[PDB]
């Protein structure tokens, strides 16, 4: 192949105003609207281009570790160690303090403006109803915590890591798990699906991404450096594949080539360990998020 | 246009700033245990105030935050200790029940021992001395410890022999204080220790900014 | 005398001269790497402790200017005005941050809760900043030393219009009496609050080494300007048509050079006690 | 594996990261 050596990558904005570590955030599928929450008790909906703070959001527990941000826009998601998925209507108050999780909440990601897929302490994934109030279905089969969940670009299938160093790639409309990975040796800390709906990459607490897809059902191929030791915090992608990203624990964003196996760029300028990294939706900037409270947008 | 909008961004960082003279002036204080160790009756004796529960008081002008893991404890991976920004691990533990001691004394070298814990101070507790002031001549201390050296029947002695056992389960003893006590289920002017207790560790928080040493 | 004089003042100032210019360009060096890092816990500290280093190298600056320019004739009161009162700037500029720092100690330890919070570096360097302010202020009088004579032996035949009451007694307790004072009642007040310390935890004997450091630098800097100042005290007297004798007044005055040649390797003392019960 | 350099070659032209854009159509520039 032809190899994109290294990518001149910049950032072009910060935003200031989180009081404590983000954790996640989430890049809206308009590019313009990002929301992140830190774990002091505050969402904030961003205007990503201009560095206004749309929104401001309080929270009831000051524990949070995941955030969503619906395709439509219309609604955002939040959950952390109270076990109670809120969803929030932005048109900001509760729209549901949904319920039936017994674990601490992970990853929960909007399929439409009604249903809700999130990843829990329970080891149990649970596609969840706004509407009804309750669960629709509820995906079992892992042994460690579900900490990491992706859906796919098509709203038809999902993949969860949990913990056990193996992922499961389970039907929405099944509501079962279709086929299961291996390859690592620790948690599973965060996972995406390649934008295309065929392949997906993890990253572990092993210091050790890997690509694998749903076609071939193998793991396709590993990436690994004997000078990085640090955990995969979070991951995502490029809409070429030429690309992944991974957010670290040792202060950084290192950006790999998705098929040559080599890095191609690194990301500086963060005081503290990488949590949050995404994509826009038509691939224009990453936006990555870390302990300082300091989002900033690269591109 | 669109510029006039950062005016409303403006006033949210009006409210955001309020926030800066609270979330660092604020204690965070773990308050972990067994079930056994008598939270509630701990917590119901200085009239304070899902998954995890918090609870606010202030003392002397200080706010505190008591973070009860109302048995959520039992997690051993790192992503669920999102506490390494609290200030003090307060512990509660049923000192009398002798066949439990074992087990809290493992719950203790297994939470000091988190390198996520490695710059927090603890405040263990030995809740109800009655009930080991007055057992401690009924049933011998040194029946279930076998290395216990002094008098068994004398009160003093099994407490420092406590203390001493929980002390001794700390790797790096030089990383932050440990305080403890030795308080009853009444625990009237608790909140007074508590208070001293954070004190005296923003005081070896001072310290270790004046870099005296 | 004379001949020991010399022999004296320069075998002290040259070995205080080149070990002062090292150890505080170090020490500035090692401080500016922890300050700039964005390090929070050692930058409010790292700004006093520069500020230090930085008055002691000043010190070192002006040693030459009396290990040569002593006794050689200079047709030049502008230079030796320059050097007095660079001498007298960066040793009393010391004093002044030392004492600071004690009452910054000090208050860190007595009120433990207060200065956790109302501990801006920015606050820091407003203080060292007031601290330069007032020493080269107070280093305006300096200027009224010509007295009759052009050329100059620098550091000798220094004026009586800056040896009268008004010049000296604003001079002892605000230079060294006061400083004298906060340093002791700070330092006396934090070994008595880091020793009570015994009620409760292991720090009885975890923060020892804070007491023991802040002893030595108490003992240092009461032994570097306890002995000169009071030499000064027996010139003035001298000043005073309060001594008459021939042979005690030149021993006096032996003492006093002495004094203040000792005094000065407090630039390297200041460096030791403090720089070194540090990491690294 | 094939398919996904084939995905790579057809779809590089819309990956501003791939090939940065100038500030013509950049709106973080
Ligand atoms: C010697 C001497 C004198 C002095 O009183 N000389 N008289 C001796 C008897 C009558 C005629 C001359 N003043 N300073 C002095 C110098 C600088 C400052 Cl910033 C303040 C002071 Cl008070 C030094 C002195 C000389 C060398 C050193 I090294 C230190 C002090």
């Amino acid at each position: 192949i032809d190899p994109v050596g290294r990518i001149q990558m910049r950032t072009r904005r910060t935003l200031r105003g989180h009081l404590a570590k983000i954790y996640a955030m989430h890049w809206g599928t308009d590019s313009r609207l990002l929301v992140s929450a830190s774990q002091d008790g505050k969402l904030i909906i961003w205007d990503s281009y201009t560095t206004n703070k749309v929104h401001a959001i309080p929270l009831r527990s000051s524990w949070v570790m995941t955030c969503a941000y619906a395709p439509s826009g219309n609604y955002v998601a939040c959950g952390g160690l109270d076990n109670i998925c809120s969803i929030y209507n932005l048109k900001v108050r509760v729209s549901r303090e949904l319920a039936g999780h017994t674990g601490y909440l992970s990853c929960c990601r909007f399929l439409d403006d009604n249903q809700i897929v999130t990843s829990s302490g329970d080891t149990t994934c649970a596609l969840w109803d706004i509407e009804t109030g309750q669960q629709t279905t509820t995906f079992t089969g892992h042994t460690g915590d579900v900490m990491s969940l992706s859906l796919a670009p098509d709203t038809r299938l999902f993949v969860s890591g949990a913990c056990d160093a193996s992922a499961k790639l389970w039907d929405v409309r099944e509501g079962m798990c279709r086929q299961t990975f291996t390859g690592h040796e620790s948690d599973i800390n965060a996972i995406c699906f390649f934008p295309n709906g065929n392949a997906f990459a993890t990253g572990s607490d092993d210091a050790t991404c890997r690509l694998f897809d749903l076609r071939a059902d193998q793991e396709l191929m590993t990436y690994s450096h004997d000078n990085i030791i640090c955990g995969i915090t979070s991951v995502s992608f490029s809409k070429s594949g030429r690309l992944l990203l991974a957010g670290y624990d040792d202060f950084n964003c290192n950006v790999w080539d998705a098929l040559k196996a080599d890095r191609a760029g690194v990301l500086a300028g963060h005081d503290n360990r990488v949590s949050c990294l995404g994509v826009t939706d038509d691939g224009m900037a990453v936006a990555t998020g870390s302990w300082d409270s300091f989002l900033k947008i690269w591109n | 246009e669109d510029k006039a909008a950062a005016e409303r961004s403006k006033e949210i960082d009006k409210c955001l700033s309020r926030e800066k003279t609270y979330v660092k002036r604020l204690v965070k204080i773990l308050l972990l245990g067994a079930d056994n160790s008598g939270k509630s009756t701990f917590l119901k004796q200085m009239r304070i105030i899902k998954g995890i529960h918090e609870y606010d008081f202030e003392i002397k002008n200080v706010p505190f935050k008591m973070v009860d893991v109302g048995g959520q404890r039992s997690e051993r991976k790192r992503w669920f200790e999102c506490f390494d920004s609290v200030t003090s691990i307060l512990f509660l533990v049923d000192s009398s029940d002798f066949n439990r001691l074992t087990e809290s004394l493992n719950d203790f070298e297994t939470i000091v021992n988190n390198r996520v814990f490695s710059n927090v101070s603890i405040i263990l507790f030995l809740n109800k001395t009655d009930l080991l002031e007055e057992k401690v001549q009924i049933v011998s201390i040194k029946d279930y410890f076998l290395e216990f050296e002094g008098d068994p029947h004398c009160l003093r002695d099994v407490q420092k022999f406590l203390v001493e056992c929980f002390r001794n389960k700390r790797r790096d003893q030089q990383q932050k204080p440990l305080y403890h006590h030795f308080t009853t289920a009444i625990n009237t002017e608790n909140a007074r220790l508590i208070f001293r207790d954070v004190k005296d560790t923003i005081l070896h928080d001072n310290l270790k900014q004046l870099m005296l040493q | 005398v004379n001949e020991l004089m010399k022999t004296l003042q320069f075998a002290v100032h040259i070995p205080t001269f080149v070990l002062g210019l090292l150890l505080n360009l170090l020490a500035i060096h090692g401080f500016s790497t922890f300050l700039k890092n964005r390090w929070p816990d050692y930058a409010a500290t790292s700004i006093y402790m520069i500020n230090l280093a930085v008055f002691d190298l000043l010190l070192v600056l002006s040693l030459p200017f009396k290990m040569v320019l002593s006794q050689v004739q200079s047709p030049f009161p502008s230079l030796c005005t320059l050097v007095e009162c660079l001498y007298f700037v960066s040793m009393y500029g010391s004093v002044f941050t030392i004492c600071f720092i004690s009452m910054d100690r000090f208050l860190a330890i007595r009120y433990p809760l207060l200065v956790s919070h109302l501990r801006s570096p920015r606050k820091i360097f407003g203080i060292c900043c007031t601290i330069w302010v007032l020493v080269w202020t107070g280093s305006i009088p300096i200027y009224s030393f010509h007295g009759k004579v052009e050329k100059y032996m620098c550091f000798h035949n220094m004026s009586d219009d800056t040896w009268s009451a008004k010049v000296f007694f604003p001079l002892e307790v605000f230079g060294f009496l006061l400083p004298m004072g906060i340093m002791g009642f700070c330092c006396s007040r934090s070994i008595h609050i880091l020793l009570g310390r015994r009620d409760h935890t292991q720090d009885w004997v975890q923060q020892k080494a804070c007491i023991y450091s802040i002893a030595a630098s108490l003992a240092v800097f009461v032994v570097s300007f306890l002995p000169v100042h009071l030499g000064f005290f027996l010139q003035f007297l001298v000043r005073n048509s309060f001594i008459v004798e021939c042979r005690a007044k030149q021993s006096i005055s032996f003492f006093l050079q002495l004094s203040m040649c000792f005094s000065n390797v407090n630039c390297c003392l200041d460096v030791f006690v403090y720089y070194f019960v540090i990491k690294e | 594996a094939a398919d996904l350099m084939a995905y790579c070659e057809a779809h590089a032209k819309e990956d501003p990261l791939l090939t940065p854009v100038p500030a013509s159509e950049n709106p973080f520039r």
